């Protein structure tokens, strides 16, 4: 159906990811955007 | 934009060491099966009596 | 599939004969040919500018 | 409750706020001093005043690293600090309960691991500004505990969209989250009046640092262009490709190469390559180092040093204008910032009763300055033979001697 | 079990960690100094800041072997502390049973051969972050001994993908391996809030020394060309190629041939060859030298040098101010480790009972600073006839004196 063999215990891991940049948080809150003065009051 | 971002590629990309050596032996095995003789000859030879 | 496209009535310089005038061409942000022509013809966008996926 | 009087609940002392924050642990510093120039730091300076505090805090980060003589007096002024002595003392006039509660608090600070670690932590705030450590808190039986002091970075912050002086942390939402009560010590010394995103250090040491750094940088590229002239060769029509190539090749090697042949009909010109001195570039670096040592430790021992002398009144004359108002208002503002944040919880935990918050003790530095013991040692049996009656606790106070017991 | 309160299993210390690791104890440094640019140099930064941290130690290695002032200024740091006497001292009022246990610690301590060099190998953390000693435990009958102290380079770690604070070793696996307890002191001296990849000063001190390489060797490079002069030799048409390289000769030794003749169809023309001053690199090493020399012992002593002076106070001007700061914070944060690490697995080890953790005997350095004896000596007895009673026990300390026994 869906099946991997891998191993764990080596130096490296199958499928490595790649976290190169953080979770970071993009916002639109207020006198920041212009969704929000020449537009409706829309926040993303 | 840019240009050619084509050419640029060989600047931009960066290394990353971990596929390197990311290898080992098996196991040591010939401990469970064979013994150690030490020698400092050229040619050893064992001599046994029946 | 090919990313760039310029598709709000934005104006760019595209060269007819001796003058460079508004009008929408290529407008792509990738290139394989008339690289030296579309940098007279791909200066980038005077107004707005939005991009789609024409995947053509 | 806590000194604020928010109310205090020991539910959510078992676990540290950001336990359920995992995404903050896997973050890397973005190191947005590379390649910055005044409009850039123009840039991350306002948007950290509307409260993106991430980019301003890596940038702070990254300007301790990369500046040496910065470094160097942020280390020096924090390091005074370290090494003063601090001692516990009861409120006003206080009662025989209140005095064994503050023995009781001494005793703990004196035998809690990582008091060092905790200040040189909390000195942070004074160039970045803020700075937040968390507590782990544990019971040993009956008794709170504080575990270990964990120093969190500054840009896992943010401010309050509704308060410029709240901090809140940063998980995806808008507003952040508060900070929990008795979890953080929280230390804000305030240089100057004002919000807290402007109230470091750094912000005003920043201007200085690209200033030395582009002279600095300016300095290694003249000197790397020192040395050999540039020399152009020229060559007439009908010089073939191959020709052509062998011409640049010998150009290219005739500075490392004393001597070269080429035809009459070529020619060599060698131009000046750089041709000035340092004297600019070391003066604007001189220029930003005074500053930097003004702005930190003060400008009559660091930039205009006070130069050498000694004597019985040298250590007064040394220490009292400049370095010992530093000293103190440091000193100062941590020990009520500790005195708030650390002393307060242990008392309201491991202590009966609720006792009133004005009357809660309060931590104090020792900074008594060494006075000239031979001088009033001759001073004194003159005043006493004349008829004064001074007390021996201002003596033994002053002197540092401890009275008898 | 440890400080830490991880679960502590006597059948590990019989064999070291890293004895199942025979593929490190086989490697050999990269160099990664050589032929180093301020890119590379940033890339290893960064990914060291990513738990890369061999080529980081590797290279840290390398700068202090190449850098003779930078060498100097590390060394005479760390004698300062390998100078000092040293004893443990029991907790607060502690009980016979304490005094007793801190007593044979003090004993064996004084009986274990080989202190020197690990306060030697731990004081390296100063400069990498970080210093890892592994332990050799051997049972002689009933008491378990360190047999001795092993130094790990730090290119042997790597930092915890989950944790960018715990160190681990580098066994192949993504993961690394956790640290044995009881198996390592870990000293991580803290000059910097942060993580352990940037916490170590010679990432500070990193780019004076590139700039300082980069100008000696560019005073090198101009230094070789300078002397004679560039004379570049032109011929008519047709001089054929035998011609060719008989004027090619005769150019390339006429800088040290005093005469010569050609035809007077040809032409020699003396071009300049370096025409400047070594002004500006001996500048730039000025510089380089002065931050280094700051960064590492303070910019009172060093850098900006405190001159000559003598005088009774002059070893309190010299020291307390800087010398005094540095020497008691490297000490007290040495002392802390190795009371974490070394006399607490001999206490819970080598005694009966469990004493709790924060009864702990500590390690603790002599810091005390010589007081004039002279001026003090007069000062004592104007003070006693006036009627003070100072007790005989701050004296004796105070001075160095014992009591009488």
């Amino acid at each position: 159906f869906a099946p991997a063999a891998d191993p764990g215990a080596a130096w490296y891991l199958l499928d490595t990811s790649r976290s190169l940049k953080p979770l970071i948080y993009q916002e639109r809150m207020k006198p920041s955007f212009t969704s929000m003065t020449k537009e409706d009051d829309e926040q993303v | 934009a840019i240009i050619t971002p084509a050419l640029i590629s060989a600047l931009k990309t960066s290394f990353q060491k971990h596929f390197q050596d990311a290898l080992a032996t098996a196991p040591s095995t010939y401990l469970q099966v064979a013994t150690v003789i030490p020698s400092t000859t050229a040619s050893n030879t064992y001599g046994w009596l029946g | 599939e090919v990313e760039g496209v310029f598709v709000r009535a934005t104006v760019e310089r595209r060269c007819r004969a001796g003058f460079c005038f508004d009008k929408e061409g290529q407008g792509f942000a990738d290139g394989v040919l008339s690289d030296e022509q579309l940098e007279a013809l791909e200066s980038d966008p005077l107004l707005k500018v939005e991009r789609c996926t024409f995947s053509g | 409750v806590d000194v604020y009087g928010n109310p205090i609940r020991t539910q959510q002392l078992r676990e540290p706020q950001t336990s359920r924050l995992a995404g903050l642990a896997k973050e890397f510093a973005q190191h947005p001093a590379k390649g910055l120039t005044p409009a850039k730091l123009a840039r991350i300076l306002v948007e950290a005043e509307q409260g993106n505090l991430q980019a301003q805090a890596e940038l702070f980060m990254d300007m301790e690293e990369r500046d040496a003589h910065l470094f160097a007096e942020m280390s020096k002024r924090k390091r005074a600090i370290l090494g003063l002595d601090w001692a516990v003392e009861p409120p006003r006039n206080a009662s025989a309960a209140e005095k064994a509660d503050a023995d009781y608090l001494h005793e703990l600070l004196l035998d809690l691991e990582g008091l060092e670690d905790l200040l040189l932590d909390a000195l942070d705030g004074i160039g970045h500004g803020y700075s937040c450590i968390e507590l782990e808190w544990a019971l040993q039986g009956r008794e709170w505990m504080p575990l270990a002091f964990h120093h969190r970075p500054q840009s896992w912050f943010q401010l309050n969209p509704e308060d410029q002086n709240e901090l809140r942390l940063r998980d995806n939402s808008p507003a952040g989250e508060a900070l929990q009560p008795f979890g953080w010590i929280i230390h804000r010394p305030r240089a100057r009046s004002g919000y807290v995103a402007r109230s470091g250090l750094f912000r005003v040491l920043a201007w200085p640092y690209l200033f030395r750094h582009y002279a600095t940088s300016d300095l290694a590229e003249m000197l790397e262009i020192y040395g050999l002239p540039i020399r152009l060769g020229k060559y007439p029509p009908g010089t073939a490709d191959e020709e052509k190539a062998t011409l640049l090749r010998a150009v290219t090697g005739l500075g490392h190469a004393a001597a070269g042949i080429i035809p009459e009909t070529m020619a060599i010109d060698f131009q000046q390559a750089a041709q000035g001195s340092s004297d600019p570039f070391l003066a604007m670096m001189r220029q930003s180092e005074d500053a930097i040592s003004k702005a930190v430790l003060g400008g009559t021992l660091t930039s205009t040093t006070s130069q050498s002398g000694g004597g019985a009144f040298a250590l007064g004359q040394v220490h009292n204008e400049v370095r010992h108002d530093l000293l103190a208002s440091d000193a100062r503002q941590l020990a009520a910032t500790l005195s708030r944040d650390l002393l307060w919880p242990l008392l309201v935990l491991n202590r009966p009763g609720s006792p009133d918050v004005r009357r809660a003790p309060r931590l104090v530095f020792d900074l008594r300055e060494q006075a000239d013991i031979t001088s009033m040692a001759q001073s004194i049996p003159a005043l006493v033979n004349v008829g004064l009656e001074i007390p021996s606790a201002w003596v033994y106070d002053k002197l540092g001697i401890p009275q008898p017991a």
